[PDB]
């Protein structure tokens, strides 16, 4: 009886694999195209951080010596 | 009822006043006696609590002059 309605269970789908392709396809184009956009604002991102690491700098030894 | 305050001072001052004027036994010494004996306790529960004076009011002006800095520093950030 398990066996049966495990059967029952089973969900149709067509052996051929086209449609499962394409949708393949059209993710890994996906993910491509938004690794790219990831990609050059995370360029930009470090150089933002670079810049406020900078300024930051100067503020600690700025503030350390002057108070102290 | 306990302070050890100036005006407590004027209190035993103005005691020591009225029983010179007052003067066997002496109803206002007595209230002198009392007086003596509370600034007596005043001063047993005392404590010598001593750092020095002149040197709080230099702690008092460089201090002062850290929080001006702080406050110069701080609102030189936000600018």
């Amino acid at each position: 009886m398990q066996i049966d309605t495990l059967i029952n269970q089973l969900p149709g789908i067509s052996t051929a694999p086209k449609h499962q392709l394409e949708k393949i396809k059209k993710l890994q184009n996906s993910i491509e195209e938004k690794q790219l956009e990831r990609k050059s604002l995370e360029s930009e991102n470090e150089d933002l951080k670079l810049q406020l690491a900078k300024r930051i700098e100067t503020f600690g030894r700025l503030s350390c010596v002057l108070f102290q | 009822a306990e302070l050890l305050s100036q005006q407590d001072f004027s209190i035993l001052q103005s005691r020591l006043l009225e029983f010179l004027a007052s003067q066997t036994a002496s109803k206002e010494l007595t209230l002198l006696r009392q007086g003596i004996r509370q600034l007596k306790e005043k001063v047993s529960k005392m404590e010598p609590e001593e750092m020095t004076v002149k040197e709080k009011k230099s702690i008092i002006e460089i201090l002062k002059a850290r929080i001006a800095l702080k406050k110069a520093f701080l609102k030189m950030a936000l600018s």
